[PDB]
This record gives C-alpha cells, structure tokens and sequence, in this order.
C-alpha cells in the first residue's frame, strides 16, 4: 500500500517533491494559549499620552511611583477600579498615572463701558500646559494676560485660594 | 508499578478544626490604606473543613465544586501533588499536578489511572499514578508548589478555563491544627487549560518496602472586605456573612 | 476671550468681573501601548523551517 516516488533533480515541477508545511489555526472551549509576537511603542513619561498596558486604558502622565507591590501585582486601583499605577509590562518600575489636566476657563472681564482688557485664568492646569508672555502662575490656575502685584488690596473679580483681580493705572 | 496503600480502617474524617481566618488575593492589585469590599469564591471564615491523616494511607477522592482549599503540616514531605477531572479514570479528560525537585510538571490527558495511585520512590516514577496517556491538552513547566516545617496552604480554583492557584508557606508550631492570624496566598500559577473538575484526591509518597496530616474543605461565593497596606498586602479580613 | 465672554452671557456689555466661557483640556500627544518581554521560544520553529 505505501509507494516511494523516484523523485530527481530532473522532473518537472509537477512531479518534484516539495517540504510542506501545514498551518491550522484552532478555536475550543479553553483559554487560548498562542498567538504571534506583539510589538510595543516608546515609553514616553511627563507628557498626555492615551496608554494601554496589557488592555487596560486611559489618558494621562505617567511618571515614577512611590508605591510599592508584591512581585505578584501588575495595577494599582483608585475608587470604582480606576486604574492609577502601573507596572511597566518590561521595565521593573512603578509608575503613578496623573490623569491629564483638565478645567474650566474662567474669563476676567472690565466693565465694557470702560475697556476691553482681558485675562484669562485656566482651572486645575500649570503654566507648562497651557501660554503667552505675561504668564502667571496661581493658586487657583494657570493666568495668562494679567500682571501680578506683590500688595494686598480689596477683591473685584476672584481668582480663588485668597487671589483677586482688578483694574488699576 | 500502582500498590493498594488503602488503611482499611473506616478513619471518620474529623472536624475539630474551624479554619478561623484565610483568603487568597482576588486580583493584581496594588492597593492600600483601604478596606475593599470584595465578592468572590473565598472559604467561609469558621467552616466545616475536615481534618485528614496518613501512615495505611488516607486519600479519598473528595468533590470539587467551584474550588478546593488544601493544606498541610508536612516536616516529613509525603505530599508530592494533587490529581483533578470529572471522573480521575479513563473515561474523561484529567490533570495531574506533580511536584519533585526544583519544579513541578503539569499535564493534562485522557489517561488510564489506577486504582490507588502513588509515586514511585535515587530515581521517582508517575507510572503509580497513570499506566498510560494518549489524545493529550495540555502539558506546562514553571516553578514548584510545594517549595522547600510550615503550613503548607494552596487553593484550587477552576473558572472560566484556567485552573488557578494560590499559596503560601506559613512557619508553624502546630502538629494537627492550624495557626492563628490572618494570612492571603497569592497567585503561583494561571494555568490555561480548559478542564471541567468535578472531583480530586491526594498524591503520597513513601519508600514502599514519615506522615502527615492534612486540612481540606471548599470554597462559596461569599463577600469579603478586605484590609490593605502601603505595600498591596492583605493584612486583615472580615466575612460579611458569617457574624 | 472678551468676545468669548460677551457670547456666555448672551449680552453686548458686560460688567467687571468673571464668567465661564470654554473648557479647557490638555490634548495627549502620544500614542502607548505595551506588551511583556517576547522571546519565541515556541515548537512552532521546529516545523517551519
Ligand atoms: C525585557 O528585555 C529588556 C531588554 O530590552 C531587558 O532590559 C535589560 O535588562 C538587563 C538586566 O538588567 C540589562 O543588563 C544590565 O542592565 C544594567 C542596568 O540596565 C546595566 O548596568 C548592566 O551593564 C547590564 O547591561 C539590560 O541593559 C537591559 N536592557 C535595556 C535596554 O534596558 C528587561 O530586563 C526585560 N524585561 C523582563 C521583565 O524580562
Ligand atoms: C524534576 O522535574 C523536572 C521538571 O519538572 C525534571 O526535568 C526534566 O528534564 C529533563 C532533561 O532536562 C527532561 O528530558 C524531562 O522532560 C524533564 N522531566 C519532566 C518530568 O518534565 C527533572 O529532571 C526532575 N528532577 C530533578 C532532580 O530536578
Ligand atoms: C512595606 O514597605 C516599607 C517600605 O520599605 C517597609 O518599611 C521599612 O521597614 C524596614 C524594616 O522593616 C525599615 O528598615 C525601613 O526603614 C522601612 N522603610 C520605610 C520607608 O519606612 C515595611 O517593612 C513594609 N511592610 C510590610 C508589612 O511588608
Ligand atoms: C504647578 O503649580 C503648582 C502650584 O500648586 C506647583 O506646586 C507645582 O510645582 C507646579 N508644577 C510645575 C510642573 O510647574
Ligand atoms: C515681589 O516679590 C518677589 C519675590 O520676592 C520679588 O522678586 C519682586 O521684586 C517683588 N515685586 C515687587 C513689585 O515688589
Ligand atoms: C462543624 O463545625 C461545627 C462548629 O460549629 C461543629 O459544631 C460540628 O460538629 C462540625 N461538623 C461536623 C459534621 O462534625
Ligand atoms: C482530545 O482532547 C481534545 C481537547 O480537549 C478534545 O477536543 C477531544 O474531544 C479529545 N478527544 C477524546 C477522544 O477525548
Ligand atoms: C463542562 O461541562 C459542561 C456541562 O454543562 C459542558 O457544557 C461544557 O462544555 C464542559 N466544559 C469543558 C471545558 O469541557
């Protein structure tokens, strides 16, 4: 029943033998257990960067951590199991994720009648994030197109966290 | 190579044992100063876990429901794995896990299983556990279980296709009981291999021509808040259906 | 920004002080994704090849 083929160097390709290789590709009941090789990005660190780390997303800074964890852990968890560290999947440090800045925009208004001299104050932000050339950082955000002065005087327009606009010659 | 190691003694398992505190870590979380509320298959805090005993051996086969909880007091080192499947014969699919040393070898296979089985004790043999094996699964190499006088706990978990286990290797100063204080066993294997267990028994060793004891129960769905430290460690636990 | 003001509060004339006018987001800038260490170290290479 089981025949050898007189298989040379000199017959057509039809008849030529050929090493075959056969892929199948499966799918059971059962946790899968192959796939190809994944290829990862640069690691980028203090800058707004949509991430995910083996699946699990968000959109923030990620800088070095003082956490520390169990060999066995790979996330940390904040409330409703946001997820706020990581362990870098390759590199063996902890990293805190600041979730990107976000605020309102707070416009600082003269009366109409009188100007139209305006500064703008951005909530909840830096002035590495935001800026312009009068840059002013406060307690309450980021202000730009204002001056500040160092005395202390009665509040028109509030900034927050004991800083206060007005107009003055 | 299989020998009949049954005591032939009726051997009424006890329960003089409570099991007062034990968890494992329900994820890979890095938490801390918090008391997280966690619902999952955890062994009930105080429970009917029976008190097993060997050498005339003691290895019935005991269900296996949604997990297994198993422990031991081993100095003496006759415990080298656990075998797991729907039926533990030829019948079905099964999974044996068997350590030796530094590592434990994981196979799963429709397998002819004996009626008693043991290790082969110099040179060791796993032809006391199976004659045979064909139209195989699974098989994986890693890192030892049983790593080497302390209790010695591990829990079998078999949901959504992986076989997970836990453990931890405690000190004690105990012969037949547990120590006391809150202890979690973390993650030693994820296995991937999509096995329906309904029922297990243990695997002994001894030169045939010392003993130990075992704890083994089962684990519900139950909810548990767990307390955490600035270092993701489960330091305390309190069972929020048992008091 | 005074237009921008004069806009939020529907008006052509508005009197000294402060009104929300936008929101402000910091947009990413990069894109991160990663994956553990990958090493073929897979019986796949004893049949190909
Ligand atoms: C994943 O693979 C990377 C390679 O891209 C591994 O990083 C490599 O780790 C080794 C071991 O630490 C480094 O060798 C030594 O590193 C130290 C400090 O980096 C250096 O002082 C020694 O002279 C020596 O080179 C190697 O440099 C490093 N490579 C890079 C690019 O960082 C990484 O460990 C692997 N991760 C896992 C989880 O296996
Ligand atoms: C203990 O078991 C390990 C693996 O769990 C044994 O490793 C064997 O290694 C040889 C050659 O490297 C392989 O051919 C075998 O397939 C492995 N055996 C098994 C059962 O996987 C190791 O030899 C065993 N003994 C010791 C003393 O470590
Ligand atoms: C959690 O980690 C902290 C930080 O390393 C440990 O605190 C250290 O404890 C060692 C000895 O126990 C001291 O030498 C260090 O001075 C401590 N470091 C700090 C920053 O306090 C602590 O032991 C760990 N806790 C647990 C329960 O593992
Ligand atoms: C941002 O401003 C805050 C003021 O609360 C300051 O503490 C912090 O150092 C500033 N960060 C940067 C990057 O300038
Ligand atoms: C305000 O104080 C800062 C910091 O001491 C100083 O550099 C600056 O000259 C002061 N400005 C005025 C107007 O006094
Ligand atoms: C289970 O433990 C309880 C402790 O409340 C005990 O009363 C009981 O005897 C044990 N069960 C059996 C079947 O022995
Ligand atoms: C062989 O194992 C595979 C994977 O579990 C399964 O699909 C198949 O039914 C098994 N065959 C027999 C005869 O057990
Ligand atoms: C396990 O048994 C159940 C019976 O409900 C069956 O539906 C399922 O296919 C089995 N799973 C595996 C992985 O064999």
């Amino acid at each position: 029943p089981l025949q050898s083929y007189g298989f040379q160097p000199t017959n057509g390709v039809g008849y030529q033998p050929y090493r075959v290789v056969v892929l199948s590709f499966e799918l059971l009941h059962a946790p899968a257990t192959v796939c190809g090789p994944k290829k990862s990005t640069n690691l980028v660190k203090n800058k707004c960067v949509n991430f995910n780390f083996n699946g699990l997303t968000g959109t923030g800074v990620l800088t070095e951590s003082n956490k520390k964890f169990l060999p066995f852990q790979q996330f940390g968890r904040d409330i409703a199991d946001t997820t706020d560290a990581v362990r870098d999947p390759q590199t063996l440090e902890i990293l805190d994720i600041t979730p990107c800045s976000f605020g309102g925009v707070s416009v600082i208004t003269p009366g109409t009648n009188t100007s139209n001299q305006v500064a703008v104050l951005y909530q909840d932000v830096n002035c590495t994030e935001v800026t312009g050339s009068n840059v002013f950082q406060t307690r309450a955000g980021c202000l730009i197109g204002a001056e500040h002065v160092n005395n202390s005087y009665e509040c028109d327009i509030p900034i927050g966290a004991g800083i206060c606009a007005s107009y003055q010659t | 190579q299989c020998v009949n190691l049954t005591t032939r003694t009726q051997l009424p398992p006890a329960y003089t044992n409570s099991f007062t505190r034990g968890v494992y870590y329900p994820d890979k979380v890095f938490r801390s100063s918090v008391l997280h509320s966690t619902q999952d298959l955890f062994l009930p805090f105080f429970s009917n876990v029976t008190w097993f005993h060997a050498i005339r051996f003691d290895n019935p086969v005991l269900p296996f429901n949604d997990g297994v909880y198993f422990a031991s007091t081993e100095k003496s080192n006759i415990i080298r794995g656990w075998i797991f499947g729907t039926t533990l014969d030829s019948k079905t699919q099964s999974l044996l896990i068997v350590n030796n040393a530094t590592n434990v070898v994981i196979k799963v296979c429709e397998f002819q299983f004996c009626n008693d089985p043991f290790l082969g004790v110099w040179m060791e043999s796993e032809f006391r556990v199976y004659s045979s094996a064909n139209n195989c699964t699974f098989e994986y190499v890693s890192q030892p279980f049983l790593m080497d006088k302390n209790l010695r706990e591990f829990v079998f978990k078999n949901i959504d296709g992986y076989f997970k286990i836990y453990s931890k290797h405690t000190p004690i100063n105990l012969v037949r009981d547990l120590p006391q204080g809150f202890s979690a066993l973390e993650p030693l294997v994820d296995l991937p291999i999509g096995i329906n267990i309904t029922r297990f028994q243990t695997l002994l060793a001894l030169h045939r021509s010392g003993a130990a004891a075992y704890y083994v129960g089962y684990l519900q769905p139950r909810t548990f808040l767990l307390k955490y430290n600035e270092n993701g460690t489960i330091t305390d636990a309190v069972d929020c259906a048992l008091d | 920004p005074l237009s921008e003001t004069k806009c939020t509060l529907k008006s052509f004339t508005v009197e000294k002080g402060i009104y929300q006018t936008s929101n402000f987001r910091v947009q990413p800038t990069e894109s991160i994704v990663r994956f553990p260490n990958i090493t073929n170290l897979c019986p796949f290479g004893e049949v190909f090849n």
